[PDB]
RNA sequence: UGCCUGGCGGCCGUAGCGCGGUGGUCCCACCUGACCCCAUGCCGAACUCAGAAGUGAAACGCCGUAGCGCCGAUGGUAGUGUGGGGUCUCCCCAUGCGAGAGUAGGGAACUGCCAGGCAU
RNA sequence: GCUCAACGGAUAAAAGGUACUCCGGGGAUAACAGGCUGAUACCGCCCAAGAGUUCAUAUCGACGGCGGUGUUUGGCACCUC
RNA sequence: CCUCCUAAAGAGUAACGGAGGAGCACGAAGGUUGGCUAAUCCUGGUCGGACAUCAGGAGGUUAGUGCAAUGGCAUAAGCCA
RNA sequence: GUGAAGAGGGAAACAACCCAGACCGCCAGCUAAGGUCCCAAAGUCAUGGUUAAGUGGGAAACGAUGUGGGAAGGCCCAGAC
């Protein structure tokens, strides 16, 4: 139910396809692109593996 | 006969070793006995010292740690390959 | 020793019925006794058990080790399997040559009914 | 000096490579006679309704899910087939 | 190209820590004079370290 | 129910080896004898048959033993995925995974089914 | 029934010269020069056995070690066919 | 064409990279049933020894696998009938 | 991963390095890398250290009372160096 915000600081390009799956699945689109998504361990782990490109409001 | 000063390690793992010998300290533990490890936290520089006498490997050190002191022995010893420190002390509790 | 040897014998026709899944009418000769077992497929349970150890079977017989011995055995094992329904089973002569006594307690098993 | 000296070698030879290996790991489910492991030896054995052919192959023998699991008194390695 | 090439001299890769040459018997400053000229002769830094009990 | 023994397993060294001791009413083993059934590329050794005098000697079972084998933490170390950095053929930092060896220590297995024996 | 072994096997059946040469192309690929690199080469320096009547270091300097230059022989094939 | 490594713990992966083999053999060296377990060393023993056959022990598969190497193999895939 | 087939900002210049993916227009704002003395937009910013070599702004073994920090140790007002 909680919900957290997630904004992309960093860019995609040259990161490795894994890492820019990972920011399709967040849904992310562009640098300073802020999105909503529930809070959720599967969340938190694709937060964690792209965590160098993106900050996270909880 | 040897009295050594330690405080209680609250992070364990090979960054919070590091970063203790790096700011000038270094982990050790305290096994042995009847009762769970403890894991402490020395200070490198009095410990090296303390230790170049030989008779630190045979008598029985006395650890102070949060006003109570424990009988040990030192058991094992890892020094830095190729430098005159340490990295990791074994106490025996004794 | 003649146990381990036995024993090396058996292994390979145990194994071969143990993945079959096959009732197992198990023997076993000793120079006095000669008993019978018919066990699970699983090995560990055992179905029925008749030897010439017990009363009921011995006070019949003259020498427990010859055999008549072995024959009232296994048509004691067999009636008792056919009591139980057990029925068909496959024979387990656990390394010892299949001859004299064995046979004899094969024979008499398999006329008393059970199927191998 | 000018241009350069010479020399074979006698080496450079090799075969296909078989493609052998797990090709079902564990927890997979098959169809009956399915490969389960190609190998060179009884690396692996054949545990439950699973049988072993000619070049040691591994195959299910009944539909059903794959187990490994060690057993035995040589802590030998067994692909078994769980019934499903 | 045509092959590899053939083998020359041996060698022994050192990685630091390792105790290359050990010496008793002697005194130690001997030991250091000794040590020092074998450490001449060598293309990687050394030091000169003791016998601990552990 | 207790304990001993035999069989079939579970499991596969905390379960194996060594060393010391102990068991024969029952079981087991050794044992006695070969028209025989059956047998040895010779030999009743083994396999087998007919038995039971004797002994637990060997084997086996059990018990006790750490001399080994075996298992074995906590801690540290090595390595390493991702992101950075350095005087970059090697390293360091943040974070995640984290051994091998070794140390303390444990350790002379445990357990199911059936049958027989003894004390009930 | 093919050592069709150049082994997915151009024919059943096939070797050479060209400085007398010719055409299409290539700096996809060589010789000359340039380039990168520096094994080699050349020049330095470190340790110092020893030689030097005694004395390592006036002058040499073994066994080894560390660099510099781009001065030869090279390596590569980046420019130019 | 076969085997190991490079090959980066699934498969695969190049070099004029590092090592070796094949162009078969067998009517049994195949099937099955029954049975058996090796190398080496030590001790004793006629010719007979370091190495022949016999007996015992230690050992533990350090053997064998018709031929290369790898993976296997004690339930033997090794050895007899 | 990038270039090929990706412009733009930085690395002076410098496909392939760092940042970042150009639909078009604007004499609007915030930033990444990288920077803020002048060329040349932005700190002659604040705090505490270090260097005296133009190091910064090429290079090793090795050498040296350069200087800064640290933990010891030796001899000392029977007055030591
Ligand atoms: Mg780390
Ligand atoms: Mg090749
Ligand atoms: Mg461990
Ligand atoms: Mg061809
Ligand atoms: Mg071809
Ligand atoms: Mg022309
Ligand atoms: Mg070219
Ligand atoms: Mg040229
Ligand atoms: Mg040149
Ligand atoms: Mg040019
Ligand atoms: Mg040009
Ligand atoms: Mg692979
Ligand atoms: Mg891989
Ligand atoms: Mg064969
Ligand atoms: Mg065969
Ligand atoms: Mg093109
Ligand atoms: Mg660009
Ligand atoms: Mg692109
Ligand atoms: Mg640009
Ligand atoms: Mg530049
Ligand atoms: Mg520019
Ligand atoms: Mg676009
Ligand atoms: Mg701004
Ligand atoms: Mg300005």
């Amino acid at each position: 139910a909680k919900t957290i915000k997630i904004t992309q600081t960093r860019s995609a390009i040259g990161r490795l396809p894994k890492h820019k799956a990972t920011l399709l699945g967040l849904g992310l689109r562009r640098i300073g692109h802020t999105v909503e998504r529930e809070d959720t361990p599967a969340i938190r782990g694709m937060i964690n593996a792209v965590s160098f490109m993106v900050k996270v409001e909880e | 006969m040897f009295t050594i000063n330690a405080e209680v390690r609250k992070e364990q793992g090979k960054g919070a070793s590091r970063r203790l010998r790096a700011a000038n300290k270094f982990p050790a533990i305290i096994y042995g006995g009847k009762e769970a490890p403890l894991a402490i936290e020395l200070d490198h520089d009095k410990v090296m010292n303390m230790q170049a006498k030989a008779e630190f490997y045979s008598e029985v050190l006395t650890i102070v740690v949060d006003g109570k002191e424990i009988k040990v022995k030192a058991q094992d010893v890892q020094r830095h390959p190729y430098k005159p420190k340490l990295q990791h002390i074994d106490f025996v509790r004794a | 020793d003649k146990k381990s040897a036995r024993i090396r014998r058996a292994t390979r026709a145990r194994r071969k019925l143990q993945e079959l899944g096959a009732t197992r009418l198990v023997v076993h000769r000793t120079p006095r006794h000669i008993y019978a077992q018919v066990i699970a497929p699983n090995g560990s349970e055992v179905l029925v058990a008749a030897s010439t150890v017990e009363k009921a079977i011995a006070e019949q017989l003259k020498y427990t080790g010859n055999k008549d011995a072995a024959a009232a055995v296994g048509k004691a094992v067999a009636e008792r399997a056919l009591e139980k329904g057990i029925k068909d089973v496959s024979f387990d002569r656990s390394g010892f040559q299949y001859h004299g006594r064995v046979q004899a307690l094969a024979d008499a098993a398999r006329e008393a009914g059970l199927q191998f | 000096a000018h241009k350069k000296a010479g020399g074979s070698t006698r080496n450079g030879r090799d075969s296909e490579a078989k493609r052998l290996g797990v090709k079902r790991f564990g927890g997979e489910s098959v169809l009956a006679g399915s490969i389960i492991v190609r190998q060179r030896g009884t690396k692996f054995h054949a545990g439950a309704n699973v049988g072993c052919g000619r070049d040691h192959t591994l195959f299910a023998k009944a539909d059903g899910k794959v187990k490994f699991e060690v057993k035995g008194p040589k802590n030998r390695k067994f692909i078994s087939i769980e019934a499903e | 190209g045509k092959g590899k090439g053939n083998v020359e001299y041996w060698v022994a890769l050192i990685q630091p820590g390792k105790v290359l040459y050990e010496m008793d018997g002697v005194p130690e400053e001997l030991a250091r004079e000794a040590f020092k000229l074998a450490a001449a002769k060598l293309p990687i830094k050394t030091t000169f370290v003791t016998k601990t009990v552990m």
